[PDB]
């Protein structure tokens, strides 16, 4: 009954910046712990960072520090991911995911998962 | 180039009072402040480092306070060795801007 | 089974405060009373829930955030405090529940010379959001000129070594800190003792 | 992808000077206090030098003190070790290390990553 | 990032029980943080099979089961069919507050 | 015990040049960054310049750059400040200070010298 | 300086037996001891940091013990890939010092 709907596909020149949205639904946004999961075309998953919109804390992963700036707008219920300094290796499928049980300590499984956001970064 | 305005510029406080001096900055420094004491004729002497840490070799009547924009140096009981000007100094951003001063006249 | 607190409190190394560690502790039979009578813990202040009654409460999971700081900074590991620790290194939230168990440890952690690798964050562009560790090491811009990746005037690296020594006072000694942060949720509870 | 590579090694006359550059990559060079460790052919390891976290102290072992000069270059992520008045004993394989407690690829107060090791030898 | 190691391919037989292993470290699995399993049919977003190393949501058959012991964690598929030919991922958390994803098996039938 | 002595100074014509000195004894001179801080007669303290711990990075104030030059010599334990194209605004005494930190978190001096009077007139 | 003794100086053993290697310190060193493994022709990789914790990515048969002056290194069951020099280093004083190493050999 709870699900997340993302934005459409993007296409970006190498060097520009992309903005991906993940509009939550079904329940409250203040008890969600939306974490952003990457996936390359035909490869394994990868974790980018998870925001807690009641606190505002955004623990990134060590690869995406300072490039991925996860923001959350609790009013309109869209948690962004303003990835910057795009390259041709960033062609991926970026998912969002509620973190299962808790909202303060989000260290659990990922359910639900949104949909595909094929950010095909090339010219 | 953080303009610090020191208040008051001059005052009359005798022996047996408790005095305070306000040094307020514009751009937010954060626990980067030193105070001074310049007897007229030679170099100043440091009183407080990092706006709370009392320097060794000066009496314990001096005590820092404040954090962020404005700070208050206080003296508990006045003494006859306080016939000097007290300055304030920021060292957060590297252009150091000292205060205007406080002429402490003991009548 | 017996709860694994010997890997937590009696560990051989504690992480520096700018990059702390969280250890999830579930599936326990934990006696919290014998940890209160250790006669070694200096500061034992439990926010949210009072001490000497934890043996009659269970929770979903226990996450012990552990690090190491000097003597005059144990008061910063608290809800609502400030300084160069609770603003830039490890920020607790307001309504946090659990205890900050710290004890004096000069013999183990402090070595004569420096112990130059218990760092801490000093300069950041803003205050930390709560429970947000930040292991970034880009240089802080103090003034208005661009740093351009070189430290010098107006451009400072944000990590200073604590510099512990056994000759200094009891306010410059590395107090090992364990923050027993636990909060249950809408689930069957797991971690309680007799 | 942590890494340490060396350069500069070779053979010199006994008594001359030589510097050894240990160019890091794959980690932030500033928050780890770098060392230099050496091993004579056949023997065990022998600690030589320490550069501090920022340059606060440059210590040495008692067999090189006054003769070795350990530098640092935080912008290019390199580490130097200048030898002066090289005797016949100082021939060894000189590695560079690191340490620092980051709850990470860290190895608290121990040398995790090592260079390839370049061989400094003295002869004529 | 993907510290949780996992075999690249696992084959089997229809009516056979195959194993999928997740071998972690002392920071990620051995520090009390559990191991959960996702299923990815090719072209969609991944599903959720096991959470808390043993549970099962409504929407999975009884063929999938898992457990953990010490540092490693396991997944068992008893009786392969045509609806087990997909990618299976392994998820846990570090002590650096980061999530780790497995490399991910590819279960094929014979 | 740390102590700082300043030299030079006196009377100079407008448009002239004068080199000051700040010789130090009591600490490792190579391990400290140290500054110049001036004060006009009857006025407030004013910051003019600084130097790094190894002579690499120099920093001047806004109104004095292009006319002053600061140097140091760790082998002689001195700190030199050279002036060129003087004005009547630069009539002051020039205090020499030193850092409290060794080489990081740069802020706050520790001890103050004794000043050197310079005058500029006709 | 702290001088580090480590006995024996060359050891021979059979595959599977529990091999113990003792490193003794001069003065008190609180859990700041290291052990390293150098195969002949390589650069040594760390085995045990801070005297009880294995390097992340080493086989689990290794085990170090002790606190203070005496430390032992106990391999549970040997392997043909585990025959090298074992060193002993202490991270306490400003003067770091190494042990002599135990050339582990075959019977
Ligand atoms: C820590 O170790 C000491 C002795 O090694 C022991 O007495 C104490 O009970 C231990 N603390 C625990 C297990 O919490």
């Amino acid at each position: 009954q709870v699900q997340l709907v993302q934005s459409g596909a993007e296409v970006k020149k190498p060097g520009s910046s992309v903005k991906v949205s993940c509009k939550a639904s079904g329940g409250t946004f203040s008890s969600f712990a939306i974490s952003w999961v990457r996936q390359a075309p035909g490869q394994g998953l990868e974790w980018m960072g998870g925001i807690i919109p009641i606190y505002g804390t955004a623990n990134y992963a060590q690869k995406f520090q300072g490039r991925v700036t996860i923001t959350a707008d609790e009013s309109t219920s869209t948690a962004y991911m303003d990835l910057s300094s795009l390259r041709s290796e960033d062609t991926a499928v970026y998912y969002c995911a509620r973190d299962g049980s808790s909202t303060y300590y989000p260290h659990n499984w990922f359910d639900p998962w949104g949909q595909g956001t094929l950010v095909t970064v090339s010219s | 180039d953080i303009q610090m305005t020191q208040s008051p510029v001059s005052l009359s406080a005798s022996v047996g009072d408790r005095v305070t001096i306000t040094c307020r900055a514009s751009q937010s420094i954060s626990t980067w402040l030193a105070w001074y004491q310049q007897k007229p004729g030679k170099a100043p002497k440091l009183l407080i480092y990092e706006t709370s840490s009392l320097e060794s070799g000066v009496p314990s009547r001096f005590s820092g306070s404040g954090s962020g924009t404005e700070f208050t140096l206080t003296i508990s009981s006045l003494q006859p060795d306080d016939f000097a000007t007290y300055y304030c100094q920021q060292f957060n951003s590297y252009p150091w801007t000292f205060g205007q001063g406080t002429k402490v006249e003991i009548k | 089974n017996l709860c694994p607190f010997g890997e937590v409190f009696n560990a051989t190394r504690f992480a520096s405060v700018y990059a702390w560690n969280r250890k999830r502790i579930s599936n326990c039979v934990a006696d919290y009373s014998v940890l209160y009578n250790s006669a070694s813990f200096s500061t034992f202040k439990c926010y949210g829930v009072s001490p000497t009654k934890l043996n009659d409460l269970c929770f979903t999971n226990v996450y012990a955030d552990s690090f190491v700081i000097r003597g005059d900074e144990v008061r910063q590991i608290a809800p609502g405090q400030t300084g160069k620790i609770a603003d830039y290194n490890y920020k607790l939230p307001d309504d946090f529940t659990g205890c900050v168990i710290a004890w004096n440890s000069n013999n183990l952690d402090s070595k004569v010379g420096g112990n130059y690798n218990y760092l801490y964050r000093l300069f950041r562009k803003s205050n930390l959001k709560p429970f947000e560790r930040d292991i970034s090491t880009e240089i802080y811009q103090a003034g208005s000129t661009p740093c351009n990746g070189v430290e010098g005037f107006n451009c400072y690296f944000p990590l200073q070594s604590y510099g512990f020594q056994p000759t200094n006072g009891v306010g410059y000694q590395p107090y090992r800190v364990v923050v027993l942060s636990f909060e249950l949720l809408h689930a069957p509870a797991t971690v309680c003792g007799p | 992808e942590v890494q340490l590579v060396e350069s500069g090694g070779g053979v010199v006359q006994p008594g001359r000077s030589l510097r050894l550059s240990c160019a890091a990559s794959g980690f932030t060079f500033r928050t780890y206090a770098m060392h230099w460790v050496r091993q004579a052919p056949g023997k065990g390891l022998e600690w030589v030098a320490v550069m501090w976290n920022d340059g606060s102290n440059k210590y040495y072992a008692d067999s090189v003190k006054g003769r070795f000069t350990i530098s640092r270059d935080n912008s290019k992520n390199t580490l130097y070790l200048e030898m002066n008045s090289l005797r016949a004993e100082d021939t060894a394989v000189y590695y560079c290390a690191r340490e620092g407690v980051a709850a990470a690829g860290s190895s608290s107060d121990a040398f995790d990553i090592w260079g390839q090791g370049t061989m400094v030898t003295v002869s004529s | 990032q993907s510290v949780l190691t996992q075999p690249p391919s696992v084959s089997g037989a229809p009516g056979q029980r195959v194993t999928i292993s997740c071998t972690g470290s002392s920071s990620n699995i051995g520090s009390g943080y559990d191991v959960h399993w996702y299923q990815q049919l090719p072209g969609t977003a991944p599903k959720l099979l096991i959470y808390g190393n043993s549970n099962r949501p409504s929407g999975v058959p009884d063929r999938f089961s898992g457990s953990k012991s010490g540092t490693s964690a396991s997944l068992a598929i008893t009786g392969l069919q045509a609806e087990d030919e997909a990618d299976y991922y392994c998820q846990s958390y570090d002590s650096s507050l980061s999530g780790v994803f497995g490399t991910g098996t590819k279960v094929t039938v014979l | 015990e740390v102590q700082l002595v300043e030299s030079g100074g006196g009377l100079v014509q407008p448009g002239g040049s004068l080199r000051l000195s700040c010789s130090a004894s009591g600490f490792t001179f190579s391990s400290y960054a140290m500054h110049w801080v001036r004060q006009a007669p009857g006025k407030g303290l004013e910051y003019v310049s600084s130097i790094s711990s190894n002579g690499g990075s120099t920093y001047y104030a806004d109104s004095v750059k292009g006319r002053f030059t600061i140097s140091r010599d760790n082998s002689k334990n001195t700190l030199y400040l050279q002036m060129s194209s003087l004005r009547v605004e630069d009539a002051a005494v020039y205090y020499c200070v030193k850092h409290y930190q060794q080489q990081l978190l740069w802020g706050g001096p520790d001890v103050w010298g004794q000043g050197t009077t310079v005058t500029v007139s006709s």
